[PDB]
């Protein structure tokens, strides 16, 4: 699996 | 679950230097990618541990990161640019190995890597 979501900083 | 021990970032056998293209990379490459948005994944080594990623050290056996570039850096651990670019490219191509086209991580790495190209298109002379 990934990393998911990433929100910016 | 446990991290590799990161890079290291001192080395007291390894000749070090100063160059303009160095400071350069400190100074402005490194310093516009820190603050842009999309750094903070990039800012530290992966944490394999807390992301449940028990492949991830598996898979990436050169891991590198902003955080040990700009420690590096700090510390004039390089001799030449061309090592410390290394480094950059090498963050970046792990980050595609180890996640998919579209992943929100590849997004942001794609924009740091257009960012650190355009930079690295200008770097000085000494």
């Amino acid at each position: 699996p990934g990393k998911g979501v990433k929100s910016p900083g | 679950s446990m991290n590799p021990p990161p890079p290291e970032t001192s080395n007291p056998n390894k000749p070090k230097r100063q160059t303009n293209q160095l400071q350069y990379l400190l100074r402005v490459v490194l310093k516009t990618l820190w603050k842009h948005q999309f750094a903070w994944p990039f800012q530290q080594p992966v944490d394999a541990v807390k992301l449940n990623l028990p492949d991830y050290y598996k898979i990436i056996k050169t891991p590198m990161d902003m955080g040990t570039i700009k420690k590096r850096l700090e510390n004039n651990y390089y001799w030449n640019a061309q090592e410390c670019i290394q480094d950059f490219n090498t963050m970046f191509t792990n980050c595609y190995i180890y996640n998919k086209p579209g992943d929100d991580i590849v997004l942001m790495a794609e924009a740091l890597e257009k960012l650190f190209l355009q930079k690295i298109n200008e770097l000085p002379t000494e």
